[PDB]
Formats: C-alpha cells, structure tokens, sequence
RNA sequence: AGGUAGAUUACCUGACGUUCCCAUCUGUGUGAACAUAAUGGUACUGAUCAGGCUCUAAGCAUCUUUACUUCCGUGUUCGGAUGGGAACGGGUGUAUCCUACUUGAUAUGAACCUACC
RNA sequence: GGCGGCACAUCUGUUACAAGAUAACGCAGGUGUCCAAAGAUGAACUCAAUGAGGACAGAAACCUCAUGUAGAAUAUAAGGGUAUAAGUUCAUUUGAUUAUUGAUUCCAGUACAAUCAAUAACUCUGAAAUGAUGGCCUAACGAUCCCUAAGAUUUUUAAUUAG
RNA sequence: CAACAUCUUGUCAAACUAUGAAUAAACAAAGAAGAAUUCUCAGUGUUAAAUACACUUCAGGAAUUUAAAU
C-alpha cells in the first residue's frame, strides 16, 4: 500500500530534431524521414537571429517532432541500439533528462533513393512521474516539489535498468 | 434568463436530436454498447461501478 | 524652458507608486458615488483613455452628475485674478473617495446621538443632556500639583565638546 | 536690440488688488449635459407636479 | 476540518527541509463520440483501479524579503529676521519645522458569503 | 549689423525652485512621416538572459528541462504604461460610419486643433458581461475670398373620383 | 594567471532612485437661503418585482424641538 507507485520514473516525450542549415528541398526531405520514422507530421522551425556566417530570419530552418507514449518507447530502442546502449555518463542533464545523436538515419533499406541522402538525427529524452501535471495544466498552475523533481542520478538507474545499459564514465 | 447564443452547445453542428441524446446521457449509453461489444476487461475497467450498481446502458 | 504637450513633466508625477504597477483594486470599481460626495482626482497612467489632465491632479471635487461609466466632478480652477468652475466626466479609475469630511461626519452623530436621547428625556421628565463642546485650539495649561514620592532628578548643564574624529 | 523676454515680477500683487473673484452660487447648480433618463424624471414630475397646482389655480 | 466565490493585495513572496487526508480538493485511468492540437503533454470528454508522491492547506528555522515599533537624531536640511562675524569662500546666535539610510525588538496574516464533513 | 543658426508652428527629459505659471542664439534629442493592419474583438502562449544537456554545431543556427518582475517587445525621439498583456501566434471583421448634444486642454476663457461623456441608428467580435466613432499616451499641422466634390426621394401639396 | 561568482571597502549623478522633509497647493469645520426629528407621502425610472434605490425647491404637506457646531 506503499505510494511508491506515484513515483515511478518513466518517458513522457522523445524529441527529434533535424537541423539543417538550408530551406527548401533538403528540409522537405527531412522532414519526410520523420514521417516515416514516427508516423506523424513534423513541425517546421524558423530561424531566431539572421547570421550570414551560417547563412541563414522568416526561413524554414530545422524539423522537429515529438512522441509520447507507447510509441516512443519503440523508437527510443531503434535509437538507443544504434549506440548499441552506450551512453556516456556526461549525457544525462541535471534536470534529468538526457539525450545523443546519430549520423545516418537507418530507416529503410529496401526502397532508398539518393535524393533523400543521409541526414544526421538527435535524440532528446524527457522522463517524468506520475503528478507532473501540477505544472501543465492551465487551471491552478503550480512547481513540481524538489524531491518529486528528478535528477541526474535518478534518470541514470532508470536507464540502467529498463535498458540495462552501462553508462561510461571515461 | 441567461444570455446567450446557441452555437456552443452539444449541437452547433448536426441538429437539435445531437444534443438532446447528450442531455440524456446518449454518449454515455452508447460507449457500454460499444465497449462490451470489442471487450470485456475493458468494459468492466470503464464501467466499474455501473455493473455493479446494475445500470443497463 | 518646455512644450506645450499636454502630459508634459510627468515623468514623476505619472510614475506608478513603487511596487503598484499591473492592475488597481477592485473596490475602485465597486464604490458607489452619488451626486454630492467629495471626491480626489488622480489620474491614473495605467488607464491612458479617458485620462484627465495633469492640473487636476490631486484637487478635491464635488459629485455633481452620475454617467454609466463615468461620474461627474466638479472642481475650482484658478485664473488669471479670478475663479472659474470645471465640470468634468471622470472613470472611476480616477477618482478617489475624499476624506476631507471624516472628522465633519462624527461631529454630526455625535451631536444627532445627544438630540436623539433629549426627546427620550425632556417627555419623561428626566434632564436633558446638552451638546458637546465645540473645538478649541490648545488652551494654556492649568494649574496642578506634582507629588514628590516618585519624582526624579537629572541636571542639565552644556555639554563638553568631544570630537568625532 | 535685445529685450527682457518675460516676468512674473509684480504679478501676484496685481491679482490680488481686487481679489480672486469668486463664482457664483448659481454656477455651481447648473445641470447641463447631467444623465438623460435622470433629466427626463425630473422634467416627468415637474410636469405632473405643475399640472396639478395649475388645475387647483383654475377651479377657484 | 475542507471546497467554491472573493475583498485587503508579500504579516500573503522566495529557498531548505517536514504533517495529515476521515469527508472534500488534487493528482489518477481511458480515448468512442462534442471538441483538440506535430504529440489524449495542453485543452475536451468518459470514468473510479489504486495514492497522499507532488500539489493545496498547517506548522520549523539566530532563513533573505516584507509590515509595524524605539533608536539613528533633534543629526542633514529648512521658513523668518541684524549697521551679526569673514577680504573671499562659506559658516553663527535668535524665535521655529524636522526627514532619510542604518541597527535593535516583534510578527509571518487578518477577514466575508454558500455547501458539505 | 552682416555671415552662420531657427531658439518662427511644434514634442520628450533637464535647467525648474515637491500646486499652477515659468528665461537665455541654456543642455541632450525629436516632427512635417508610417500602417487593410501596425484599427476592432476573441482565443492560446510568455519575453531578454543564465545554468545543464543533444551529430556536424564552434562564442553566434535548432531542440529539451529548470530559474527567469519584464532586465524583451511595443513603427519612430525621450519619458511614462503593459505579463492568463497593451508583447508573440492564430481566427473573424471594417466602428478608420451617419445624426444631435454637453464639457476639458492652449484659451482673450475667440477660431483652429486635440481630449472626452452621452443619446438615436446600422453593424463587427465574443457564449457572455463588456469592447469598438482609428493607431497604448504625450508632436505628426492650417483662416476670409476662390475653385472642386458629396447630401436634401421621409414630407407637404395641386387636380380628379367615393363618402 | 586572469576570468567569473560572493562578502566587505572609498567616493559620485541636472537629464539615477527606494525613502523623503521645511515652505506650499486644493478641501471640510452646517446657506434652496440657520438645524434636527416624527408622521404622512406622489411622478418617472432602476429593479426579477420591489415597501430598497436615484432625481424631483433633502418633490410636496403637517406638527415638535431649535440660533449649536475652531
């Protein structure tokens, strides 16, 4: 009867983001990867400071998409397998949340097309308990606790354990 | 007398019989009817209390 | 010299009160005024519609009209050797509650308390209390005794000038 | 030819010599552009009121 | 004791921890339809399997902050007025008004209508 | 005096002296514009920055969490105002309309111009209370005569039939 | 080393400010005609309806007390 269950640590969203430097074409191609990738469409994203180092303030810049659930859990094993369930342990955030990238997109191998390339992907994990809510809602919107709030160590047994994966310490 | 415009009830779309099967709790009667027919242990999990109290759909 | 703006040399005047900024009380809109009351002008520059000018600011008015949204005061302006009536329609965002009468009103119910309880006693034979006294600046003080069984003495004498360095 | 542009020397002696005029008490009971429906009351019982001392008037 | 609506708008805020839920509140389950968006995360709707874990509320601390009180200090400054003093610069005496910063002590809310325990 | 400048119509802070008024060819600056949206309304969101993380990616690209009283943005000069907004995004729309009053600001209590409070229409947004007679406020401008456009069908009558 | 944080220290602002005087500015200290109370009371309108409330010479009218209010 314990209330460890309203604690229990677990994903509330996965990010990926494709961040290209150019509009058009390249990122209607990106952003084609992530519909297949997840099975909803993406969000466009617009650059914020104009740089002509990089090219680049109305533009289409990046792609990103965000999935919850059930549905994340699958991707975050595609994901994660590519690094073989090798996180080094300077990758999880204070807040924790922890996140990698990969340089190509795995995706399907049966029909592959050159036009679309290789594009480069980033992962981005964010857990969560059960009573996160206080701070979301729009009605009496409140702080989650400090001792609610997670950390950094709390989102590294969480990844050694539903993953079994060791994190590196080198 | 309260003011106000009749594009924000159940209606506002379909017609009249739309909201009024929502006053009498239409949406309600009509998920047991739908939800026993795909499953049980999912019938059972929405509609706890309502089996027990013996409330037909 | 300045411009003949018409919200000219309000950088302190229009300022909000330190720590009261965002939205006023809600008794500002609540207060009922009725023609009659005596009233404050202060413009409030968090409201810019309907903003009196920077003259009026803090004159005492009289309630003479009361608009749906806006109440009517009516202040004294100074002019060049002679007086002059301002009538104008003010929000009550503006307007403050006076309370140059706050002392004035008492008096009254003092007074009305005592001529109440003389029509309870001159019919009943009883005698009938008087009206109180009217206000009088500080009179000199009286004559009085003062006991020497818990009196104490401290003597005063010029100070020896001690620097501070 | 430069002047002396402007001066308040002398100035509040010359108003105070016949002193602030003070309104009326006629100014003060003005009741132009007052609450409309407050109006219409006022002129809906003056009306009655002086109808009614005006009948008197005429029967004797 | 709790919930809804408030008025005063930090004695009501912020940080570190702590205490119950018996009712209520909350978090909690679900996505077929109203309706929702890239995501049932928000909002929407249907419900009651579990929980006081966070909320919320009550309290702790030589706690920052905030609000009152003495002190600072009749000190700075100031209105009136010399054939007063000084080469200036500035600064008395007289009859008067008298802040501020700071430090020390106290507090950490009071209060209105409706329902239910 | 000339040459220079506009202190000539004008707005912001300061000089300026804790009501109002207020000098210098005093100081630091500003105006003769711009906007079918940058007007009106409704909804949603919260900005700058910092800390910790993520391939290229680094001091500056994009994504996530936490802190974040506005340190951002608000067409412009400066000063005021603004956080379930007045800022950003989306959706609808043209009240940036017609007619009549009474006031406030320069005021000589003249005109121009500006600022308001109502009434009678027809409408916009919203579920609604409300809001809307241009721009969050303080500058963004104009007589007599002349020319050039818009408006006066509501109603009152005459003639002929029936009473 | 520097740098960045944090605690102290010395000195400043007409175009900086929390706080904030002295002097001042505008009210009140009893004029629908010098107060008050009791009874009675009407027309419009607000209002869900009002006997509440608003204005109407503190609508109006009659009695009693009353010249008081730095």
């Amino acid at each position: 009867c314990k209330s460890d269950v309203m604690r229990k640590i677990k994903i509330d969203k996965l990010v990926l983001n494709i961040s290209v430097g150019e509009s058009g074409d390249r990122l209607t191609r990106a952003a084609k990867v992530l519909e297949t990738l997840t099975g909803q469409t993406p969000v466009l994203s617009e650059a914020r400071y104009t740089v002509r180092a990089f090219s680049i303030r109305n533009d289409q810049i990046a792609c990103h998409v965000t999935v919850r659930g059930a549905k994340a859990a699958e991707i975050l094993e595609k994901g994660l397998k590519v690094k073989e369930f090798e996180l080094k342990a300077n990758n999880f955030s204070a807040t924790g949340n922890f996140g990698f990238g990969i340089e190509e997109h795995i995706d399907l191998g049966l029909k592959y097309d050159p036009q679309v390339g290789i594009y480069g992907m980033d992962f981005f994990v964010v857990l969560a308990r059960p009573g996160f809510r206080v701070s979301r809602r729009k009605r009496m919107q409140d702080k989650i606790g400090r001792d609610h709030l997670l950390t950094k160590e709390d989102a590294i047994n969480w990844f050694k354990e539903t993953y079994e994966g060791i994190v590196l310490n080198k | 007398y309260v003011p106000h415009s009749a594009t924000r009830f159940a209606g506002a779309g379909e017609n009249e019989e739309a909201l009024r099967s929502r006053i009498l709790g239409g949406h309600v009667a009509a998920y047991m009817k739908y939800l026993s027919g795909e499953d049980a242990d999912l019938y059972k999990k929405q509609f706890g209390r309502f089996i027990a109290a013996g409330i037909a759909p | 010299p300045l411009s003949n703006g018409r919200n000219r040399r309000t950088r302190k005047l229009f300022k909000r009160p330190f720590r009261g900024h965002g939205l006023s009380n809600t008794s500002t809109i609540l207060h009922t005024y009725k023609v009659g009351d005596y009233v404050t002008i202060l413009c409030n520059s968090s409201i810019q519609h309907g903003l009196p000018y920077k003259a009026f600011h803090g004159k005492t008015g009289r309630v003479w009209n009361v608009n749906p949204h806006a109440i009517g005061v009516m202040v004294n302006k100074k002019v060049n050797n002679r007086i002059v009536v301002k009538r104008l329609h003010i929000s009550p965002e503006h307007i403050k509650p006076s309370g140059c009468q706050k002392d004035f009103l008492e008096r009254k119910a003092a007074v009305a308390a005592i001529r109440k309880q003389n029509i309870q006693l001159k019919k009943e034979g009883k005698p009938l209390l008087p009206l109180p006294a009217k206000r009088l600046p500080k009179q000199p003080r009286p004559a009085e005794l003062i006991k020497g069984a818990d009196i104490k003495f401290t003597t005063v004498a010029p100070l020896k000038f001690e620097e501070l360095y | 030819s430069k002047d002396k542009n402007r001066s308040s020397h002398n100035q509040s002696h010359k108003a105070h010599r016949n002193g602030f005029y003070k309104p009326k008490k006629s100014a003060y009971m003005s009741t132009k552009g007052m609450n409309v429906q407050v109006l219409k009351n006022t002129k809906a019982q003056r009306k009655f009121a002086l109808a009614k001392k005006l009948e008197a008037k005429k029967a004797a």
